[PDB]
């Protein structure tokens, strides 16, 4: 029972964002309001999840000359039941639109993930880290996002906190201005840690 | 490391193949879904947009022919209460897109911004409710943009910094408005 | 017990002798641009330098070094931010503003002179991007006015009468609190020219390709009236030419002076901005690597 | 919509790494000198464009007798999967260090985010064809010059004492790259 | 005539009105003599000489052991008490012979009177006798430089007259006291060398000088006029190539490959004393120099003099000194004492005041571009100083910064008063060690 | 089930053919005990006297081009400028006093610190050989004299003493080999200058 380590290291180690530097992309683009995040990273858990589960039973057969093919494939079929999911069971119709769905097929993660890791770990030790790599990957988001937000409008969750006159910055929230905030944030993860 | 063409094409057809199947399966079974809860988003931003109009029909004869792109007619049951247009005027960064009510006795009883590409969080948006809102209880008349005071009867008060927006917007409701008295009064 | 290395004399001057230079040689700049404002401007101009150099003092006191305040560089970023606004913004948003212009650009990259930009380009374009409805205000005479740059290319407001000529190097044109007094900004600029501050290599071509944009636009009652109007005649004396991101050699002073006005004038003309006196120098500021490696002056004895 | 319009959509105003962060993943990585970094985005003005020609292939008639939109996502990807290790045995042809050097990248060049994201976005306008591809050459362009920026940016960075004992390396770059956006926001009017 | 001048440069304070008008005295010698062996460039000789010898004006102290050293002789008639080790300014354990002066100036006899009747190969033998060292700059033995590998054809001899730097008034008295035998001296060196013509390059700022000497040039061909302008660094042997023949001197290279020799002017009345009144190196002239010094003054030293006792000889310090200087401001080394030997490459001494020697610990670079402006070769310095700290070796030979002179007008404008030389000799003398 | 059919020849068009362009193409073309650096210098502050104020870059290797090699009387000394501290990122190496300690247990035994010093002072030893000599100088001692109270004045007793001779007057220094030496430890109270110093773990 080594759930409880491989987890602490997936997140203090293995984490997408504030170590690795894979996956910004959406990290950076669906940072606007920290639910569509959220969900985001709840999306990106079950895909991530359900990718190597899939893959690991899967594993033996493939040749050298063709080690990616087959996992961009079904990672493709995989990313369309999720997206055929978000039409029509749980829509909310801001995370259906705002999120840049399709991204998750060429998410930098996951398939720069599989190629190190689920082809030469067990089928089942893939259940495990697939499981602590989602959940760091919405942390990884949910402490940005509630900075970005918060610096933002100020509204945390959509619900406001302050006299709207006195927090009208917004270039946070636009394109320039998340890379500042995480180049404070994560600068404060390593000084404690230097 | 055996790589022979014959072995690799006929494994990567197969796993290309059996993903192409079960995806046409989950197609097949998810499109009732995908239906009512399309048409189940547009009704219900119809019905917050025109609250004594339960059923809507599309004018499908009359293709807009100016800024319009088309109509959808608002009954509850045989009446008519009203239109929902589709216009989109250019602003200064581009078209804004967005749907005005109106009603069949000559009220705008609103307007909702449908595209994200008119003012990119420059002033305040036009999708703000403190904004949009002021269009409720309307005549449907032309509008003006003030700098300064609001009157009421004829005036909308312009976005702070951004009049050229407020200019952009009353300006494609107003032609609306002008579309409302020639195809619309009386059908 | 005597003391020793190899060169024994390098006088000249100090930077403090350059930045302390500066701090004066704007004066009539500033002194012309300061009583039509009346005191309404001066808490703006005194409150962000102060907010700035003690901000500074802050990161001195983080990784230990002898504080550099006394080398004048954190007056001069100070001194150049405050003449970005508008007078009339509530003093908080300039003091978070010099805190960009300190704590981002200057000290994460390192001490003075190492920073890839302008920090008041930087903080301006934070400032503006951020609060864009403060920033609106062109409080002169009371009332909130048209400037030039909006009017020249006609798209924008209904109500213009331009000002002549002549009344725009007085500084009665409305606009932030530096760059209407052109003359007393030339009167600067002869005087730091006197002294060898800088070369002439960059004003020089600046000036030369936007009049000759300005010039093939035709856009003006004259041509000759848009170099007096808005920030330009800063953005090719104080600006542009400031040590840091200014190119070392020779000829990449002057490829980086001819293109400076190749993206400002399109902003100008063809963009929709007011101005791109700004938004410009941070891109030409961002290509001086690439300038700096490929163009080097020629060796002594170079083969062939 | 015309060619001019487009050409300068993703080179300037709206560049795929400094506003949209397509992209943005690659590009803390190979920035480490301008020598290098200048071939992978030479490498990037071939997939981007050879895969916006077969994308239109797709969007010619392969899916046109369906008259559904929607296996799109698990198509030309697919198409992209067969370009790239088509181009890992040509890097390898006369010069393999070329892009050797940080060669953990390598694979990520089936799968940039900003790959996808001129195709889909291409596929999301339902453009005529050779806009499409003067728009695959600017967004190669401009990755290409924004990677090339930085390049000379982290040149200058690792020959520099004076930064703060917890920035050194990557965060600091962080830092550029969004004063490099703060660069591109002024562009927004021209187009 | 019109002022010449290399592209780019500096234009330091001239601190000459100090010493400029003033007669060299003869120093008689007080205490004990030392000379030390190492003064010429490449290995010592070893001495001949062993304890409680006669010697005597003009003996030869030491054969020269390789192809790059010259004879020594000594100032001054003695008596060896030791050939004892001691230091130099430089701190290498050089060899030397103690002399004490005995007070007496035995000498021994020898006379020419006659150059032009002589064998060219005899001219280069009696230099090799004279032992004579280039005297300015860097000090090369002179008959190495006389005689290049025959591929290389001169076409020029340049003298290297132009005392750029400030405080060294040394050359221009040699000038007024004596212009016929120094050009007396060049029609000699212009016998080992036909094809090429001869030049004087004397600065503007001694008008006087070459106003004395414009009357003596014109009963003779070769030798013309040639005044220059006064800018720092004249002095160097690459950029008066280029101010007066207008070929650049190749990369790497040698002055033969340029195919003109630059000689300072001391040499010349030098060869001129070897080849005709038939004696070496007893002396040379020293610039004493600064308001620290009661007064200025410009002594003819007898070689291996101690330094204090001359100092004191020009007045002693009205306050101590906080950078007593061997050579020139620039260029030269400064000293780790007072107590050291003087030598044949000490062309003056400076006794710097806190008006001046006072710098301060250097702020970061501003990117100022004016060390770009004032190099000479086109070097860009700022980059070089700052690849030594890193020690990233191939971005100092992509650069050439190996190819530097040293002059010291890089450090000598920059407003962050970085001193950037000691980073650009530590990184040649690593690129001497792997390259 | 009919329009099932479509997908799965649709995607046949482009569905083998790329492999056929791919491995058809592919075939065309595919120790002892470990060493730790010691300082081989003693010379805090007092205990010898510089000659003379120094102007510089505050590291060592500058410091070797100047005039007077450096700031210390002895030539052989570290400066205590510090520049070995910045290659041993492991951080073992503490300058204090003017001079360069390495904490005896961090070491690596990486070996770049000997390198980059112009004055040679690091030698690397073993570990368990616990008496170790601590000056660089290549001088008669009457020189140490006017310069360094606690130098080696190449006295000599040194090599009368020794049973074991794991020592040898090389250069005018004491040049112990330990693996010929016991530890035998006589030799500490043999020095007046204290310049051997054992590490005296018991
Ligand atoms: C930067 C520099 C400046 C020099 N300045 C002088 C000078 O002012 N006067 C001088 O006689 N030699 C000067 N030299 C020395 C020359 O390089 C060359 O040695 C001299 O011109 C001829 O004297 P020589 O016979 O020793 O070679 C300078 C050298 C350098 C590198
Ligand atoms: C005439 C002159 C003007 C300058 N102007 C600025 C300026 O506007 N902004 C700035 O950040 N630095 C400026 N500097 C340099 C400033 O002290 C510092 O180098 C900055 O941090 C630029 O990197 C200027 C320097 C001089 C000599
Ligand atoms: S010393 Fe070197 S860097 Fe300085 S001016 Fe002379 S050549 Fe240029
Ligand atoms: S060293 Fe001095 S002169 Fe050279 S660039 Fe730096 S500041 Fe300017
Ligand atoms: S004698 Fe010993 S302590 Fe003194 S300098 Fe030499 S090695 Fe250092
Ligand atoms: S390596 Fe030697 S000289 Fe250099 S700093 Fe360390 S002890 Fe001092
Ligand atoms: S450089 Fe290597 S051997 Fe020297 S102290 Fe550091 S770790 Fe030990
Ligand atoms: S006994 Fe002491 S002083 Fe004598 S040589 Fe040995 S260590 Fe040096
Ligand atoms: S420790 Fe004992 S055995 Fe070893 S060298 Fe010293 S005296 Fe000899
Ligand atoms: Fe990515």
């Amino acid at each position: 029972g080594v759930v409880s380590e491989r987890l602490y290291n997936g997140i203090v180690k293995e984490n997408a964002t504030f170590v690795q530097v894979l996956g910004m992309c959406p990290t950076l683009a669906v940072t606007t309001s920290a639910i569509n995040g959220i969900g985001m990273g709840l999306s990106a858990t079950v895909v991530l999840i359900g990718s190597n589960v899939v893959i690991s039973l899967l594993k033996k057969v493939i040749p050298d000359e063709i080690r990616i093919p087959a996992y961009i494939t079904v990672i493709a079929t995989l990313v369309t039941v999720l997206q055929f999911l978000l039409q029509a069971y749980l829509p909310d119709l801001n995370k259906s639109l705002g999120i840049f769905i399709p991204l998750i097929v060429v998410n930098c993660i996951i398939l720069g993930r599989a190629e190190a890791y689920a082809n030469k770990n067990s089928v089942g030790a893939s259940f495990f880290d697939g499981l602590g790599m989602g959940l760091g990957f919405t942390v990884s988001l949910a402490a940005l996002g509630i900075i970005r937000e918060f610096l933002g409008t100020g509204k945390v969750f959509g619900a406001q906190i302050t006299p709207d006159a006195f927090q009208p910055a917004l270039i946070m929230i636009l394109a320039p201005g998340g890379f500042f905030t995480l180049g404070i944030l994560m600068a404060i993860l390593n000084q404690r840690k230097l | 490391k055996k790589v022979s063409s014959f072995k690799l094409g006929m494994v990567l057809l197969l796993i290309a193949a059996v993903c192409g199947l079960i995806l046409g399966g989950v197609n097949q079974v998810t499109a009732e879904p995908i239906a009512i809860q399309n048409k189940k988003t547009l009704d219900e931003a119809n019905k917050a947009i025109l609250p004594e109009a339960s059923e809507f029909a599309e004018k499908t004869d009359i293709k807009g022919e100016g800024i319009v792109l088309g109509v959808t007619e608002g009954k509850s049951g045989s009446d008519l209460k009203g239109y929902t247009i589709k216009v989109a005027p250019k602003g200064y960064a581009g078209a804004i897109e967005m749907m005005v009510g109106v009603s069949t006795e000559g009220k705008v009883t609103g307007i909702k911004i449908l595209n994200h590409a008119e003012t990119p969080g420059l002033g305040a948006n036009a999708t703000d409710p403190k904004f949009s809102g002021q269009y409720a209880n309307k005549p449907a008349k032309e509008l003006k943009v003030v700098k300064g005071a609001a009157s009421g009867e004829d005036e909308i008060v312009a976005i702070t910094g951004a009049t050229i927006t407020s200019k952009a917007v009353t300006l494609g409701v107003n032609e609306a408005i002008k579309f409302y008295d020639t195809k619309l009064k009386g059908g | 017990y005597t003391v020793s290395s190899s060169p024994h004399i390098r006088a000249k001057d100090t930077t403090q002798s350059i930045m302390r230079d500066v701090v004066i040689a704007l004066l009539p700049a500033t002194i012309a641009g300061v009583y039509f404002f009346k005191l309404q401007g001066l808490l703006v101009i005194l409150a962000s330098v102060l907010s700035c150099v003690v901000a500074e003092y802050i990161w001195q006191k983080a990784s230990k070094k002898k504080v550099t305040v006394g080398d004048y560089s954190a007056v001069v970023t100070g001194l150049l931010l405050a003449f970005n606004v508008p007078a009339s913004i509530p003093l908080w948003i300039p003091v978070v503003g010099g805190f960009f212009a300190i704590i981002v650009v200057k000290q994460f990259f390192g001490g003075l002179g190492q920073n890839i930009v302008n920090p008041a380009l930087a903080a301006r374009a934070f400032l503006l991007a951020s609060w864009p409805v403060q920033m609106t205000s062109w409080t002169l005479d009371g009332v909130t006015t048209a400037t030039p740059l909006a009017i020249l290319k006609g798209n924008e407001a209904t109500g213009a009468a331009a000002p002549d000529l002549m009344s725009v190097f007085i500084g009665h044109v409305g606009g932030c609190i530096g760059e209407t007094s052109a003359l007393a900004l030339l009167i600067g600029g002869a005087y730091l020219f006197y002294k060898h501050i800088i070369d002439w290599r960059i004003p020089v071509s600046f000036i030369g390709t936007t009049f000759i944009f300005t010039a093939i636009a035709g856009r003006g009652s004259s041509p000759v009236y848009e170099l007096f109007a808005g920030g330009l005649m800063l953005g090719a004396i104080f600006m542009a030419t400031d040590y840091a991101t200014s190119p070392i050699t020779p000829l990449g002073r002057i490829i980086f002076g001819v293109g400076c006005g190749v993206i400002t004038s399109l902003i100008r003309i063809f963009g929709g901005y007011p101005e791109g006196v700004s938004y410009s120098i941070l891109v030409m500021n961002l290509f001086v690597p690439l300038i700096e490696r490929w163009t080097a002056p020629k060796i002594f004895g170079k083969v062939k | 919509m015309s060619i001019f319009t487009i050409f300068i959509s993703a080179l300037l105003v709206n560049n795929f790494v400094l506003s949209r962060f397509l992209g943005i993943c690659p590009f803390l990585g190979v920035s480490k000198k301008v020598e290098t970094a200048t071939g992978m985005g030479a490498a990037v003005t071939f997939v981007m464009a050879l895969a916006a020609i077969m994308t239109f292939l797709v969007e010619r008639f392969i899916l046109i007798p369906l008259n559904i939109q929607y296996l799109s996502t698990l198509a030309f990807i697919l198409v992209i999967a067969s370009l790239v290790q088509f181009v890992e045995m040509v890097i390898k042809k006369v010069s393999p260090d070329l892009y050797k050097a940080l060669g953990i990248y390598l694979p990520l060049i089936t799968t940039n985010c900003a790959v996808l994201g001129m195709a889909v976005i291409n596929s999301n306008e339902k453009y005529n064809l050779i806009q499409s591809i003067i728009n695959s050459v600017g967004a190669a362009l401009g990755f290409t010059l924004a990677l090339v920026l930085l390049a000379g940016i982290r040149e200058k960075m690792e020959t520099n004492e004076y930064i703060p004992e917890a920035l050194k390396g990557l965060p600091i770059t962080l830092v550029t790259a969004g004063l490099m956006a703060i660069a591109f926001l002024g562009f927004q009017g021209l187009i | 005539m019109e002022l010449l001048t290399f592209k780019n440069g500096v234009h330091p304070p001239h601190g000459k009105h100090y010493t400029e008008n003033k007669p060299i005295e003869e120093y008689l010698p007080k205490g004990d003599i030392v000379i030390p062996m190492s003064q010429h460039i490449g290995a010592p000789a070893e001495p001949i000489v062993k304890k409680g010898d006669r010697v005597l004006v003009g003996q030869k102290i030491g054969e020269a052991k390789g192809f790059v050293s010259a004879n020594i002789h000594a100032s001054v008639s003695g008596t060896v008490k030791n050939v004892a080790p001691v230091t130099l300014f430089n701190g290498v354990k050089s060899t030397a012979v103690i002399i004490e002066n005995d007070g007496q100036y035995e000498e021994i006899e020898t006379e020419k009177r006659d150059y032009t009747k002589l064998s060219n190969e005899e001219i280069i033998n009696i230099i090799k006798e004279a032992g004579i060292v280039g005297m300015g700059g860097a000090t090369f033995p002179t008959h190495v430089k006389l005689a290049p590998p025959p591929d290389k054809n001169i076409d020029s001899i340049v003298v290297n007259a132009a005392e750029c730097e400030p405080y060294l008034t040394c050359d221009h008295r040699m000038m007024l006291e004596k212009t016929n035998e120094i050009v007396e001296g060049l029609k000699i060196v212009l016998k080992l060398f036909p094809k090429a013509t001869g030049y004087i390059g004397i600065e503007d700022n001694k008008m006087n000088a070459i106003k004395a000497m414009q009357e003596a040039v014109k009963n003779i061909a070769n030798i013309e006029v040639k005044a220059v302008k006064t800018k720092y660094p004249q002095g160097a042997e690459k950029q008066l190539i280029y101010a007066i023949t207008k070929r650049e001197v190749p990369s790497g290279g040698l002055p033969a490959d340029a195919g003109c020799i630059v000689q300072n002017v001391d040499t010349i009345y030098e060869i001129y004393n070897a080849v005709v009144n038939g004696k070496p190196l007893t002396s040379r002239v020293v610039t004493v120099t600064g308001d620290a010094i009661k007064e200025p003054k410009n002594l003819r030293f007898k070689i291996g003099t101690s330094v204090r006792e001359l100092v004191e000889a020009a007045g002693g310090f009205a306050e101590e000194p906080l950078k007593v200087i061997s050579g020139g401001p620039m260029m030269g080394m400064a000293m780790y004492s007072l107590d050291v030997p003087s030598t044949k490459g000490t062309s003056g001494v400076l006794c710097l005041t806190k008006k001046v020697a006072e710098i301060e610990e250097e702020s970061n670079c501003i990117n100022c571009g004016k060390c770009v402006q004032v190099c000479p070769m086109n070097l860009m310095p700022t980059k070089l100083a700052t690849a030594s700290a890193v020690s990233n070796l191939d971005m100092f030979n992509e650069f050439s910064g190996r190819d530097c002179i040293e002059c010291g007008c890089c450090s000598f404008v920059c407003p962050a008063r970085r001193h950037l030389l000691q980073r650009i000799r530590s990184g040649k003398k690593a690129v001497s060690k792997k390259k | 089930m009919e329009g099932l059919l479509f997908p799965v020849l649709s995607l046949g068009g482009l569905g083998v053919v790329f492999g056929l362009l791919l491995g058809y193409a592919s075939k065309k073309f595919a120790s002892s005990e470990p060493k730790k650096a010691y300082v081989k210098c003693q010379g805090t502050c007092d205990k010898a006297k510089e000659k003379y104020e120094y102007y510089g870059a505050m590291t060592c290797v500058d410091a070797a081009n100047i005039p007077g090699a450096g700031s210390k009387t002895c030539g052989f000394g570290c400066l205590g400028l510090g520049s070995c501290v910045q290659v041993c990122a492991f951080d073992a190496i503490h300058v204090e006093n003017g001079i360069a300690v390495v904490d005896e247990e961090a070491c690596t035994g990486c070996g770049a610190c000997v390198s980059i010093c112009p004055k040679s002072v690091i030698e690397l030893t073993p570990m368990s050989k616990k008496v170790r000599i601590s000056c660089n100088s290549h001088d008669k001692g009457i020189e140490v004299k006017n310069a360094c109270s606690v130098g080696c004045l190449s006295c000599g007793l040194c090599v009368r003493n020794c049973p074991s001779e794991a020592i040898t007057m090389v250069n005018n220094l004491p040049v112990i080999d330990y693996d010929k030496c016991t530890q035998c430890g006589v030799c500490v109270g043999k020095c007046p200058t204290k310049a051997i110093v054992n590490l005296n773990t018991n």
